[PDB]
């Protein structure tokens, strides 16, 4: 298991995002996420890749504390886990499977070792033919979808995402959350983060919430 | 070695990108060659290296040494102007596929390479073009013959057109990147 | 009041939109749609946004009609209704004055003239706080209302907007709703969708909605 | 109005040079290159009326017949110079429209005008260009002293002819980045 240790981040507007916050992480474990109406959690999940530096707090990521910004070890590190954007970075002028290779480039393995992998996810996904022109005229879950495979690839240590299926319907939200839940029947430690969790109440797993700010408003519903 | 793999392929995409804008990359390589014909043009000059003037034009030597010696810089100047302008306009587009890649976390040298090939090719190829357009003009001039075709200074002459390339690539490419950072 | 006529969809490059278009609105009317994520509602409204030309049947464009109208005449219609975006179109790096007299700016009137309307406008959103700012001093849903007065700037004649609370939680997402219920409150001709009518259906609304390019898979709903 | 149409045209230019403060730094660098390369372009042009008026005997009869000899050799030569003078202009003029475009788009996407778009990086352009014109007609002479230390001025009519291509790139070359821009969309 992981953990983490009370942080806090002043914008430098001053806007402190978290007063602090600390957290166990049980290895392979699955966490929803979803707080106050308008919280920085979208702040809190960019702390969470520490796209900026620690600030006041304490973590230790596993093996690693987040402490030490070795800018070198990013790419050393920023290959580690995968993520995707609620707005989906949909790549266009690829194919779905040249935008689906970019992964690939920069792995650098041979590229025939690469192709049995990348069918390997779009088997993974059962995802063929989102619509017309490939990444371009695409179906929007299944572009969703696509994107998830993205992240899918390089069979990621651990996996995250953001407001995922933000912009979908109910019964997409739904599938695309069991995808999720297929996900995880890969035994992956895979977070997840929310605007509501109307749905995520079927989602009988952990849920937090903080104070807009504050460590916790809310604790695990183990 | 993989490094060597990487340079391939970033010239293979630099290729491409050749081939790519096609008409507004053959437009692109006529800048380039065209940015060398004055540069070169004005670079190499020296012809001779009223007879009442013969034994005044001695010092007329001393006189021409300085006369264009800075201008050699000037055209440099601008020609580093240009490459970095072309560079960054190249470089500006795509950006969000940069950020992509970073955003996967990328490596300094894959943004690198991509475009200092990319840019050091130009700079090269239009100095070749400027070697064969030295003497292509000369002898149409001639009708000491009109024609350069020297060795080392010939060797020279894609030298600096490589050199420029690279040096204007760093420039840009620092800073895009610290505009990045 | 203003009518539509059974136009169909289509970007068959991509592929066709919907069957057909037909609906008569009444001036200050209020509406609502949803549906699987498949809906090109988007393209619905891009479609609206005259995005591009009809590419099947008619509409009856209130006075005018869509196809066949100048692209110089573009601009004046561009200026004839405002809209908004589930995306916070606001433009950083200005004052929140200087985003919101961008319109303004294209209007062209004098600039204390102007400074006049702005003010009502901050406090018509009750938007008073500080007429110039930097975008991320403000609050998220601050920043969210902060686009709903540019597109409350001008006194338009119609707004449309989009997919609003694109993020906002529920308390924060029917705050918002009633933003825009105010809005109408002024009476106001104007109408977004949605992929959740949980909400919406809170909301005594005409809600009408389709399905897969159909013309109509929903009814009035008065 | 025409009145406003030049209000419009005036605030144009306010906001122009307002961008051309803008960048005071890198606007100052790019000046500075912008001046530069006029500098650099425009000694070739300058050379042509030195050599106009420049204007024993055994190099006399070589000189008399030297008449309209290197007359092409410099009339071709300034025109060629004078295609990079149009392509640095459109590369800086689109290197700078393409920032902001984002700022651009949500412009479009109120409404818009050609003008309302066009003059704000038309004036731009036609300003840089005079600038750096200028520049040149001034360091001419500098020059010549600099020389003829070891030299002439500008005559009023090439004085003023000095502006016109300045004025020129800056109706055109930037109108050339126009259709790149405006097409692109």
């Amino acid at each position: 298991m992981i953990r983490f240790e009370q942080v806090g981040k002043r914008y430098p507007n001053g806007h402190v995002g978290l007063h602090e916050v600390s957290f166990r992480v049980h290895r392979g474990e699955i966490l929803f996420v979803t707080g106050h109406s308008g919280a920085g959690k979208s702040t809190l999940l960019r702390l969470i890749l520490a796209m900026e530096r620690p600030t006041s707090g304490k973590l230790l990521l596993g093996g690693q504390d987040l402490g030490r910004i070795t800018t070198a070890q990013i790419p050393f590190l920023r290959r580690q886990i995968g993520v995707v954007f609620q707005n989906h970075q949909l790549l266009t002028d690829r194919t779905v499977a040249d935008n689906i290779a970019l992964p690939l480039q920069i792995l650098g393995m041979p590229k025939p070792e690469i192709a049995k992998r990348v069918a390997s996810a779009l088997e993974r996904v059962n995802l063929k033919e989102k619509g017309e022109a490939l990444p371009s005229d695409l179906s929007t879950g299944q572009q969703q979808r696509v994107g998830i495979a993205r992240a899918i690839v390089h069979q990621p240590a651990l996996l995250l995402a953001d407001e995922p299926t933000g912009n979908l319907d109910p019964r997409l939200a739904s599938e695309i959350m069991g995808v999720f839940e297929d996900i995880n029947r890969l035994g992956t430690t895979v977070l997840i983060a929310s605007h509501d969790l109307a749905l995520i109440a079927r989602m009988r797993h952990r849920m937090l919430t903080l104070q807009r700010g504050r460590i916790i408003a809310d604790r695990e519903d183990e | 070695s993989a490094y060597l793999e990487s340079h391939r392929a970033s010239l293979v995409d630099s290729l491409r990108r050749l081939f790519g804008h096609p008409f507004g990359s053959f437009f692109t390589c006529l800048v380039m060659g065209i940015t060398l014909s004055l540069p070169m043009g004005l670079s190499l000059l020296l012809n001779n290296v009223d007879l009442v003037w013969v034994e005044r034009l001695s010092a007329i030597l001393k006189l021409g040494e300085r006369f264009v010696f800075g201008l050699t810089i000037l055209l440099v100047l601008t020609l580093l102007l240009v490459v970095g302008n072309t560079i960054r306009l190249h470089i500006e587009n795509r950006r969000n596929e940069i950020e992509v890649i970073k955003l996967v976390g990328g490596t300094d040298g894959y943004v690198r390479r991509p475009f200092l090939y990319m840019g050091a090719l130009y700079g090269l190829g239009a100095g070749i073009l400027s070697w064969a357009l030295l003497a292509y003009s000369l002898n149409w001039l001639n009708g000491f013959g009109l024609q350069g075709v020297p060795l080392d200074d010939g060797l020279s002459l894609t030298v600096g057109a490589v050199l420029l390339g690279w040096v204007g690539a760093w420039l840009a490419v620092a800073r895009h990147l610290r505009e990045l950072a």
